[PDB]
Order: C-alpha cells, then structure tokens, then sequence
C-alpha cells in the first residue's frame, strides 16, 4: 500500500483537514524577503503601476515625484494606482450618510487623545529608523537621541511632556537651515601597543557632535530604512493620531473586520453569513467571494489617505486637520533607502566586494546580473546619488492599515451598481476581504462581482483575480479562518515556542501559563492541544532550571538537596515544581498563581522557608507571588 | 478613592463619566482624579439644566426646557443632536462639542471648572473657542464669570457653588487635594511642512488650500457610475463556471522521465537511519560519554581505520572525509573532557572553510572590471522520486521504540478537561511508538546540541554526537548514537551566517540499489552487525552542510509538529462532533454502540483504494506534518500556500456549491512555479494529481 | 537576544545569583554536604556576594521560618479568584452550533464547544 495522505480528504472536509498547516505565525529562516535586490523590485514595482500619472522634481527634496491619482483610467487588468479623488469622496460621503456622527466623534476621540497623550508614548513601538546615526535602533533610544539632538538646537519641547509640543518642535526642526545632533562613531585610536611601533589601533564608541544642512536633514527625516521597511522617528508622532481615528472609525463600522478575540471572529463571520442569508431575495442565490489583494500596498496612495484624512476631520478645529494632515504628507514624500548594497565577485582570483548603494551605479551595468542590470535600468531616473530612492507612490508597510480597512469598508458600502437587481456586502481586514452578493440568479451575482471589481479599480484597490474565488454562501475564508456550514478552523496557529521567559523560575511559570491560556482563548487551541502545551512546557522548565520532581532519579547540582527536600516533607503535593514538586496545573487554574494554588497544602515549614519576609534572594503580564524563587541575575 | 467618587455622586453620573473615558480608551482606572473631574462636570451641568424649565412661547417656568444636556451620552448621537439644533436655529456649528444648549438665546455654551481664578480659564477658553459659545465658569473658591445676563440666576449659581464646598472640604480632610484634585491646543504649521503639503496634492490642484476647500465644499454624487461607464470594458474578472474536468494535473513536468529524480537532501537520515543501541538505566549523560560507550560497544565499527569508498559525491574528497571520521571518532574515544577535533589545521581544508572568497575594498573592486555580480543558482527541475513515498510508508509505522516521555498535570475536575485528557491519551496511544516521533526527537536533541555548543568556544571544530533517548514496551532503555558531526565555528557572529556541519551517519542501506537518491553523498563501508543473526552491511554516509543559528532554532521547534498533529487532530473530532451533539472521541476511535469505528482512506493498492483506522490516520498526519518540517523551505511554504485554493474549490465541487473562478490558469502557475527541486512538494503534487483522479471518479457517482 | 540559552547557561554555571547583604543572608552555609552554595569571594567594588542556584533550595529546606501572618490579605485577590474556581460547578459540554465568566473563559469557550460554568 502506498499512503497518500490527500486521501484524508476523502473522508473529511478539507477545511478541518487542512487546519494548522503552518504550526507558526512569523517568517521562517528562509524567507527571501529583504536585501537591495527586493527593496529596488518593490520600487520598480510601485512606479510601474504609476507611470502613466504626473511626473514632477520636488521643490524641497528635489527629487522625483510621480502622480498617479487622477490619472487615466486603467483599460487592461494588471494593477493600478490611478484612485479618482471623485470616487472616493463619493465612497466616504456614503460612508457618512450610512453612519451619522462617526466621523465627527472619531475625530473627537483621536483630538481628546492627543491632547491626553505624552511624549513617552513613542517607545511602545518596533524598531525605528535613527537619523542622528542613520540607523534602526529600538524607539527609547532613538525618541532619546532626537529629544537631546533637538536639545542641542534649541528645540525644547518634551520638557512639557506633551506630544503636541514634541511634534511642534519635530515640525519647526524641518525650517532650521542646519541642525546639530550628536552622532555615534566608531572611534580608532592609540593605544601603547607592546610591538615596537607601540600602536594597537582599535576602536571605541565615541559619541561626536556633527552638523548637517537643511535639505539633507528633510530627504533623512522623510526617509525609511531596511529591516519591508521601517519608519523614523519624525512620523511615529502624527502617524499615531491617524491611526487612532482610523481605529475610532473601524471600531464602528459592522463590514470592518476587528473582532480580535478568537472566539469574537468567529462570532463576526457567523454572523455575517446569517445576515446575508436572511436578506436574500426569495428564491435568489447569495454567493461568498473569498478574495486576495495584488499589490495592495504598492498601489495605495498618500494622497489619497491625505485626502482622506480631511473628508473625515471635515468638522474639526482647523489645529486638529492640519495635525493629522501632517503623516499622509510625509508618506507623500518618503525616500527609500536601498541597503546594503550588492555583491560582486571574480571568480578566478577568488575576490569579492560590497558595492554600496551611493556607489550603485559606479560600475558598467554590464557587471551586473541580467535581473540587477534591469532593475538598476529602470531605478535610475528615480535614484538620487546617496543611495536613495524617490518613492511617491504606494505605501511599505502597516504604517495606515487602520486607514486602509477604512477605504475597503468604503468601498464594500456602495452595495450596487446602476440600481441593479444585485446587492453586495462583505468583510474588510486591511488587504484581506470576503464580499457577499445577494441576486436573483448565479449570472447577476457575477455581474455584482465584476461591478465591486471595477469599482475597486476606481478608487486604487485592485483584486487578485488569480487568488481570488467564489462560491455559494455558507462556506468561504477570511483572514486565515475557514467557515464551512458554521465549523470554524485556522489555516495557521503560533504554537508555544520551547524555552522559558527568562526572568526567574517563579515568574517563567506565570508567563508560560499565560501564553498556553491566551493562545487558548484568542487563537482557539483546543483542550488536548493546551494540556500537551502545558506538559512541554513544564517538561523544557524542568530541564531548564534543573528543577526534576523529588522523587525522580536524576543527578545533577541542584537535585541532590531536592531529593532531599522530598524527603524531609510529608505535604509533598504542595511544592513548587522549581523545588522538585508535582506539575498540578490543568486548564480551569491556568490562570492562578502556583504559590497561591499550593498555599492551602503547603508545609507550614515550607511555607515558613519559602515565604519568608525579608529572604535574601529577592531583595525589594504575569501574575506575582514574591519568593526565594524570584530572585536576580547579575 | 473610588469609595469617594460612590459615596459623593450618584450611580448614573458616575456610570456616565466612565462612559465618556471609555470612549477616550487609553486606561479608565489608572487615573482616578479626571475621573473625579467629569463626574464634577457633570454634576455642575446637570445642576444648571434639572430645574431652569420654559414653556411654549416664553414663560420660564408644561415640560419643555430651556437648556438641553450635550454630555454623557456618546459623541455619535450628540454630534447630530449639534447638528440638528444647529440646522433647525440656522446658527453656526461650532468645531468643538457643545456641553450644553441654551434654547432661549439658541445657541450653545461651554462650562467648566476652574481651581485658581475664574476669569482666567474663561480667556483661556475664549482663546480655544472664540466666539462661537457662551462661557459659565465656576471656581472651587467661589467665584463666577459669565459672557452674558440672562443666562443662568442666582438661585441656580447657589446649587452649584454649594456642590463643591462639600468635595473640598473633604478631599482637604482625607488629605488628597495635595496630590490630586489638579486639572485648547496650538499647533502651527512652517515654511517646509507647508510646501509639502502643497506639492502632496493629487492632481488637478495648484496648492493644499485648493484640495482642502474642494474636498469640503463640492457634492461627489454620481461619481462612482460616471466613471464605470467611461471605463474599458476589458477591465473585467472574467468569471467562468468551474467544473471537474476544468481541474487539470498540477506540475505535469513532474512526469517527463527525461528529467533528473530528486535527490535525498534532509539534514539527517530519516528511514535510512541505524541507530547502534546501548541498553542504560536512563541516568542522563554527556554527550561525548555517550558516543564513547556506544562506539566501546561497537569496536569493530569504530576501529575501522581503512576506507572502502562505495559511492562519491561529483565534487566530494573522499580522503578529505575519511579523515574527518577519523579525527570525530579519536577526539571522542580520547579520555579528554573536550570535543574540539584535535587536527585543526587539517579540518579547516577538509571541510572546504578555507576555500572562501576574501574581501577587499571597493575601490579596487570597482576599479577592477573582471569583477562582476554572480548569477542567481535557478533550482534545477526534477521529477518523482520513489524514495519519497517509500519515506512516507516507513515513518507511519509502529515501531518497538519510543522517544516520548512527557511530565504528568494536574488532575482533571472539569468536562472539557477530561475531554482534552482522553483525546490526548487516545493520541499517545498511537503516535509513541511511530518511526516519525523517533525521527523527530533525533531531529530536535541534534539541533539543541548544535545550537548549545554554538556559544564563545573558541575552540573552533568541535565533534557533535548525534544521539537520542529511547524506551520499549518493556520499559528497557537505551541510547542510540546515529553518527557524528563536525561543527566549524564562524567568528563572523551574526546570527544569520552559515556555519559548515559536516555530517557522518551510519546505515544499513545500499546507496547503489538507489543511485538517484545519494548524489549529494559520499558513501563508505564500515562493517557489519549482527542484530538477530543475520548480517548488514553498515554504511557512513558523509555530507558536507550548512546551517546558522536560526535554522538551529527551527529545528529545535521542529517539536512542535506534535501540537501541530494534535491540533489536526482535535479539528477533525470537533468537525465530526458538530455534526452530532456530543464528543465523537469514543466513536472516532473506538466507536460506541451508535456509530461503528470510523475508517480513513489511507493509500492505493494497485490502483484500488484501501482504508484503515483512524490510528493510521493520525500517523499519517504526524509524518506529513513532520516531512513538511524537515523539507520546509520557500518552495514549500509557498506551495502549501498557494494549493490551498484548489483544495478549497475542489471542497466547494465536493459540496456542489457552484464555484466560479477569474483566473484559473493564474492559480495554476502560481501553484507550479514553486515545484522545482524539493522532495515533499513533487511527492504532494503526485498525490494531490491521485486524489484529484479519485475525486473525479467518485463525483461521476 | 536569546532569554532561554542565555538562561539555561546561566543556571549551569556556578554563583549566577545575586545576594543581598543582611544577617539572614549570613545564615546560608558557606558548603553544604560538598555543594558551592554561596561564593568565598570578596568582590573588589561591588561587594555583592553571590550564591547558587542549590542556595535557593537550602533556604527552602532547612532555612529559618518566616512569619506568614498576613500573607493571605495581601494576596487576597489571588485568594478569592482561587476560592471562586474551587466551589464552583460545571455543567455539560456541548460541540457544535460578568467579571466571573470572562476571567475563567479559557476552560468555558472554544471556537466549536461550549462549557456551562455555574459559578458559587
């Protein structure tokens, strides 16, 4: 017999039997998804699908601006930047009329916001591009270094706390005809060597005050760097109040899909299908498109978020419009920077070296590869001689996605065509949607499906026709969830990774715990799944801090004391498993204390020992019992 | 605290305040004191609208009053209550929102709370609003300051003040007016800012100002249905009605015999593997002490100092190998404490590390013309290969070993937990004695102890047991060596380099019974064992490989393909048991009186389906998910990826749900470009075509 | 940047731990039954001494009592959400289509099944 395991799908539906394919969240190792090469592709790209709009020289920057909204209307199917400022205020004026009030009262709630929010929330991020040292550093220090550059320029306003006064002085600091910062170099220098020459050249982080000019302070300000891409910290302040409106918008609106609880999303999707079944016509067919995006963020426009921006702030204090105006500006002229650079090699005399992005194209192209020749062909009218790029078009990454679910929402609540004896709704996920379309028979529910294509079309989303589909109503996907008949199932699932925290041995059981608690209430791990978690858990925990039950045999540093604490205990069941206890978790106390779980059958001596006032270990999320077990390392 | 904020406001203020921070959403219950801020707003408010009444015409006294409350309901309703006023008044609409309305002048009007000084918040406001409401403000220290006359009386002004006395003096009393009790913004736009935003705006604008006035001044009805009729009508999805014969082989090169097979390219041998067992009580030992004891036992095998070379990679040293084996087995034999491979010199050559290109500056670099950028290394193209599907049948089956011994939990009180514990044994039961599970463990152990000793050795080729724990049915334990490692050390710390693992496994397998499977090996003959009588050949079969720290890291996690299957699992029974009312683990497994115990189709016999339990079943799906582990890469990734579409529409077919499709033949490419060289996603379009064949026969009935 | 490793070397090592200096701290053996409990070491600066991960064991075997009044108010919280699961009764689980309920929710509600948690 030869097994073939698709045959599993003889006997069950595919969709339970292709849950959790992938047993992770994240990239893999080998994701080829950064480097120079991809980050000039992704440029071509967003040119490519804007290269019959405006083309123009910034007045600022100086660089290559390219237009494509408002442009032609596209006549073939590949995707397409050209939104009509037209269409999509006809979108969100329907928006409006659908939801009286929502505009205004997200702009309310962004306003009161930042009025309440501080300086220090600009740490809470990722990695952030650093224009001081032209690098990504995490957000504390570089929020840091900027705070104590725009200190040294006489720009003091996060002595005030505020994060308008901050985004004030980050706005005012981009009129300053040179700006002094403090600069990290890695400094060679003497050092009495013991040869004869006596110099050992090594190097030292020095920090140096250095002095840049007005325009390249701007092009470092507008620039984001390689981790995709990642953003300064000269946006994070403007782009956090974008995206808190648009999340005050979403959080309204019944098609965009926002229910993150695990047990919420399925909740939306059944939902969802009941309501769409309910309002079919009688004897009509209602028919599911599960669809894909091409190109998403490369045919989103910055302009059309700007435009955005101030059809929702319409009725704000012209303070509040122009502060939230700011971020779709600077994303309207962001520079890319390329990388690293490329590698060339000889191979008969065994050499290579780093060709740098300033010094791109200082080599015959004809000492590239065929791809690398090609793209630098075609990155050179939008190249400036730094080692950036001009990227006017499009968007990197997540940096509006609230913003974009908005625009999809808007546009699945036109809902027909010409008065057309169809209607369509669906669900929105920034770059993943479902559209339901109710008509009278299976050929009018495709004319709907070709009208939200076009329409899409107009206002710069383009569909992915070759991973989209379609089907009667009752069985479809969206974002990672299978829904068939009512059953719910996940295509992928983080699966606990093996190894603890790192904190302590009494704060590492609390975090573990939590982890299998939440990935079985957000991501639907089912019970045997969570016990098995549990079991791996305890099992790495043990090995980890050497923490074997008391009565095992097994010999090492701190087992020959806890076999004996096994020994000199008659409550035995009450020990903490980092002294050689019993594992007695399960899934009802995932959630309680281990301390507090074996405090009423603790040894009052070990209870006495373990809990002792004033122990020397611990001196002065996950929940917290202080112990001799929540001690430090140096 | 909160007791203060019960004990001195009512419930529904109270409630209504956190309604309105709740709409702020950032943390309600950090910040207790702008809490006690708007519950006092309110209090004030509602205190200048629950008596001042009107009627009909002009008696300020039916029902009708003459303010009305635009705070403490939410924003969405209070918005258009604004609007509405403002509309039916014919009154500008004020920017900001109303705290309440005055009907007798009609218009709105701002209240707040001073502390200091009244007179001085109230410019303050000024300055925010301007003159667009009717300031009240009211001070702790009495104090008032009004923008009119014939607005609120004395009577009224008296409730109000009174109001705080008592929250002043007690705050003063219980001693938190010192640290709390403590309560319009200006932003300006440059020169640079400004000029950007005059050159961001879409086309047809001359400046920003352009853009801002048409956006809110303009009516855009009928633009959406003005521009689909003046778009091409090519623009279409093109919709066409799937059916099965529209459904065609994936990766029909695949079958071209002129091709070459895939070649065996795991980091370890999978079913090929031989283990040489030395029976221990289960103390746990080093590594090296273990391969020490395990080669002692084997001293035929281990003394072996000849080659006898059977099969040689194309660009492989065969002395260069053999004297890597050679140099692992005396550095772990040796009575030293240390596995760091006493031949540094001559390891450095042998395992190719010496063979790197070496860099140098790009001035000459750029100057040199010679110099030029590699071409990418397109994957070769190969067809089916046997010894996949022979690697899926022999990993799905029981074995006399296990290599799973997990910690215990706590007791099960509750139903779903003794539903989870069941299921979790039913799967034990099955999966413990499975060749896969033992393939995983060996995976796992080999990559922690490559990863463990990747630290700041600064010893520089090391040798790496390749071990693993097992158990019997018997409760016998032993300790399997499958070979040896040598790990090179990278000073170029990065976790993202290759570091050279060069691999020596021992087998019992021919490579000449199987010439297309071994060319990335170099294969000798060693000895020969004696197991129950009967000789074998014992062969090591070396590669030279690579490997940095994160892949050390997922081969670790490759542990997780167990919660993987379970999960599977679970998803299966929880499928089965919405169909009924109850848990189907009983049924699914051992079947209860309703229901006989269900069978799976597991594979082809001669082109005749045949069935099994649903422990084979769950052995499949382990090895399946184990194999898509251990060959995981892009092509792979992007293979399950992208086939999961037309196993969906198949589904949709299956459930005569009426699929249509835009771009079948987009889907297909997309699906086949990723089938180049891996094993796994050549063996799965095999089976994907052979299921796809079987369906189509079985739809026709 | 890795917490795991880099915590498993840790524990592997000798004297990982730091100490804070006071009288009960003295009462830690200096070697026990042939176990490098705490360092015999004075640090030049620092003065901080050390101990053993099996220090932290000792002091859980045969270290002085300490006095456990009070422990239970201070960690009430945790008490209560305890003593709340600990009388509580559970019902029948069913597959297919308070502050009380949403703190025990992970061994009540799944994506398929449903469990009835009466609470007491």
């Amino acid at each position: 017999m030869n097994i073939n395991p698709y045959f599993l799908f003889i006997d069950v539906p595919i969709q339970a039997a292709i849950s959790t394919t992938f047993p992770y969240t994240g990239v893999p190792p080998y994701s080829h998804g950064t480097g120079t090469g991809y980050t000039i592709d992704t440029v071509i790209r967003t040119h490519e699908y804007s290269n019959k709009g405006k083309q123009y020289i910034s007045d600022v920057t100086g660089c290559t601006m390219v237009d494509p909204t408002n442009g032609p209307l596209p006549e073939d199917n590949e995707p397409s930047a050209y939104a009509q400022l037209d269409c999509v205020l006809e979108a969100l004026d329907r928006m409006d009329e659908e939801h009286p009030g929502l505009f205004q009262a997200a702009s309310q709630n962004a306003m009161e916001t930042l009025m309440v929010t501080t300086v220090d929330k600009l740490t809470q991020g990722r990695q952030t591009f650093d224009w001081t040292v032209c690098r990504n550093q995490p957000a504390a220090t570089a929020l840091n270094t900027t705070i104590t550059s725009f200190r040294l320029n006489d720009l003091n306003g996060a002595d005030k706390g505020g994060l308008i006064p901050f985004c004030q002085d980050i706005i005012d600091s981009l009129d300053r005809p040179e700006m002094t910062f403090f600069s990290v170099k890695n400094i060679k220098k003497k050092l009495p060597a013991k040869n004869r020459k006596g110099f050992l050249i090594k190097r030292i982080p020095m920090k140096v005050k250095d002095k840049i000019t007005k325009v390249e302070y701007i092009k470092r300000a507008l620039s984001l760097n390689t981790m995709i891409a990642t953003a300064g910290i000269q946006i994070r302040g403007f782009v956090l109040v974008v995206e808190n409106l648009a999340k005050n918008i979403c959080e309204n609106l019944e098609q965009s899909g926002l229910p993150v609880g695990g047990n919420e999303k399925k909740a939306k999707l059944s939902n969802a299908v009941a309501k769409m079944l309910s309002n079919c016509p009688p004897g009509g067919i209602s028919m599911t498109v599960t669809g894909d995006n091409t190109k998403w963020n490369e045919c989103l426009n910055p302009r059309i978020f700007l435009a955005m921006t101030e059809r929702i702030t319409r009725d704000s204090p012209i303070w509040f419009r122009d502060f939230c105006s700011i971020a779709p500006v600077l994303f309207s002229n962001k520079i890319a920077r390329l990388g690293k650079g490329f590698m060339i090699t000889s191979k008969t005399k065994r050499l290579k070296a780093q060709i740098p992005c300033p010094d791109l194209f200082s080599i015959p192209l004809e000492r590239y590869n065929e791809e690398t020749r090609a793209k630098l062909k075609k990155l050179k009218p939008f190249f400036n001689e730094e080692g950036t790029a001009s990227l006017s078009p499009g968007m990197m990454m997540g940096m509006f996605n609230m913003l974009s679910t908005v625009l999809g929402v808007a546009a699945l609540g036109i809902k027909n065509i010409g008065n057309k004896e169809y209607l369509w709704d669906g669900l929105q996920s920034s770059d993943d949607f479902a559209l339901f379309v109710n008509a009278k028979d299976e050929e009018t529910c495709m004319e709907g499906i070709n009208d939200f294509y076009r329409t899409c079309k107009l206002l710069g989303i383009n569909m992915s026709k070759k991973k989209s589909y379609c089907n009667e109503t009752g069985m479809f996907e969206f974002t990672s969830m299978f829904y068939r008949d009512g059953f719910v199932s996940n295509f992928a699932m983080e699966l606990p990774s093996f190894g603890v925290a790192g904190v302590n041995e009494s704060a590492d059981m609390a975090i573990g715990m939590t982890i299998i608690k939440n990935n079985m209430i957000n991501n639907g791990m089912g019970p045997a799944t969570a016990q098995t978690a549990i079991q791996l858990f305890i099992a790495d925990y043990r090995y980890t801090y050497k923490c074997h039950r008391g009565d095992s045999k097994v010999e090492g540093k701190r087992m020959k004391i806890i076999k004996e604490l096994w020994e000199n205990t008659k409550g035995r069941d009450g020990l903490l498993v980092a002294d050689g206890g019993p594992n007695i978790y399960n899934l009802r106390n995932l959630h309680i204390p281990e301390i507090v779980l074996k405090y009423n059958l603790m040894d009052p001596e070990y209870k006495g020992r373990l809990l002792h006032p004033q122990n020397p270990f611990v001196g002065h999320d996950y929940d917290a019992v202080s112990g001799t077990h929540s001690w430090r390392t140096k | 605290m909160d007791t203060f904020i019960t004990r001195n406001f009512q419930t529904t203020i109270i409630q209504k305040a956190k309604n309105t921070m709740a709409e702020f959403s950032e943390d309600p219950e950090l910040q207790p004191a702008m809490l006690f801020n708007i519950c006092v707003h309110l209090e004030v408010c509602y205190v200048i609208s629950d008596m001042n009444f009107l009627d009909e015409e002009g008696k300020a006294y039916n029902l009708r009053p003459q303010y009305e409350v635009i705070e403490g309901m939410p924003r969405t309703i209070a918005w258009m209550v604004q609007r509405s006023l403002a509309q039916e008044h014919g009154i500008e609409t004020p920017k900001y929102l109303a705290d309440l309305f005055d009907y007798k002048t009609k218009r709105f009007i701002e209240v707040g709370i001073t502390k200091g000084l009244a007179d001085d918040y109230f410019w303050k406001k000024k300055e925010k609003l301007g003159n667009s409401m009717e300031l009240m403000i009211f001070s702790y220290n009495q104090d008032y300051s009004l923008s009119n006359e014939s607005s609120l009386d004395e009577e009224g002004k008296g409730r109000v003040l009174s109001r705080l006395t008592e929250l002043q003096a007690e705050l003063s009393l219980k001693n938190l007016w010192q640290v709390l009790i403590g309560e319009g913004i200006d932003f300006k736009l440059g020169q640079t800012i400004s000029r950007l935003r005059d050159i961001s705006v879409p086309a047809g604008f001359s400046n920003f100002e352009g853009m801002r006035s048409y956006i809110d001044n303009i009516d855009p009805k009928g633009a959406i249905e003005r521009n689909l009729a003046r778009m091409s009508p090519l623009v279409s999805v093109t919709p066409k009605k799937l059916t099965w014969e529209d459904l065609r082989p994936i990766g029909p090169h695949i079958y071209n015999h002129e091709l070459p097979e895939v070649p065996y390219n795991a980091f370890l041998l999978m079913s090929d593997e031989l283990g040489l067992a030395n029976m221990t009580e289960g103390k746990s030992k080093k590594p090296k002490t273990l391969a020490k004891e395990c080669l002692e036992k084997y001293s035929t095998l281990r003394d072996q100092t000849d080659p006898i070379l059977i099969m040689k990679s194309e660009k492989a040293n065969e002395n260069f190998l053999w004297k890597l084996w050679r140099d692992c087995v005396n550095t772990i034999s040796n009575e030293e404490m240390s596995n760091e491979l006493q031949k540094t010199n001559y390891a450095k050559w042998a395992t190719g590390d010496g063979l790197t290109y070496q860099k140098i500056m790009k001035e000459v670099a750029i100057d040199d013309e010679t110099m030029c950028q590699e071409e990418p290394k397109i994957p070769n193209k190969c067809r089916v290969a046997a010894w996949v599907q022979t690697e899926m049948n022999l990993l799905s089956t029981l074995t006399s070993k296990r290599a799973l011994d997990l910690p215990e939990i706590g007791p099960d009180v509750a139903p779903v937990e003794h539903v989870g514990s069941e299921r979790r044994k039913y799967f034990v039961n099955e999966i413990n004695y499975c060749k896969a599970s033992t393939v995983m463990m060996k995976y796992v152990l080999f990559h922690t102890s490559l990863l463990n000793e990747s630290n700041a050795s600064m010893g520089k080729y090391k040798v790496i047991p390749i071990t693993n724990r097992v158990v019997n049915e018997k409760g016998e334990s032993f300790d399997m060596l499958y070979g040896l490692a040598v790990k090179g050390q990278s000073h170029l710390r990065g976790d993202t380099d290759v570091v050279t693992v060069v691999t020596f496994e021992f087998s019992s397998t021919d490579p000449r019974v199987d010439s297309g499977k071994w060319p990335k090996y170099t294969v000798f003959r060693i000895g020969s064992l004696f197991v129950s009588g009967r000789e074998k050949s014992v062969y090591l079969y070396c590669r030279v490989n690579g490997t940095n720290k994160i892949q050390m890291k997922w081969g670790m996690e490759a542990r997780r393909c167990l919660l993987q299957s379970m999960q599977q699992m679970e998803a299966i029974v929880e499928q089965e048991s919405s169909i009924q009312g109850y848990d189907m683990t009983k049924a699914c497994f051992k079947g209860d009186r309703v229901n006989s115990p269900k069978t799976f189709s597991i594979g082809t016999q001669e082109g005749k389906l045949v069935k099994g339990s649903f422990g084979k079943a769950l052995r499949v799906i382990f090895t399946k998910c184990l194999m898509h582990y251990v060959f995981g890469n892009a092509q792979l990734e992007g293979f399950s990826a992208e086939s999961r579409r037309l196993l969906l529409l198949i589904q949709a077919l299956k459930d005569r749900k009426g699929p249509w499709v835009f771009d079948l033949e987009g889907m297909y490419s997309g699906i086949e470009e990723c089938i180049s060289n891996n094993p796994w996603v050549i063996q799965s379009a095999y089976w994907f075509n052979e299921w796809l064949g079987f369906e189509k026969e079985g739809s026709k009935v | 940047k890795n917490p795991s490793l880099r915590m498993k070397w840790a524990m592997c090592s000798n004297f990982p731990l730091a100490l804070t200096k006071g009288d009960m701290a003295n009462r830690i053996p200096l070697e026990y039954k042939g176990i490098q409990l705490k360092t015999n070491a004075e640090d030049i600066g620092t003065k901080g001494q050390m101990c053993s991960i099996a220090a932290v064991t000792w002091w859980n075997t045969y270290g002085p009592i300490g006095d456990t009044e009070g422990f239970e108010r201070v960690y009430e919280s945790f008490f209560l959400r305890k003593m709340r699961l600990d009388n509580a009764t559970w019902g029948r689980i069913t597959f297919g289509p308070s502050a009380e309920f949403i703190e025990m929710l992970h061994c009540l509600q799944g994506e398929n099944w449903r469990q009835i948690y009466h609470p007491g």
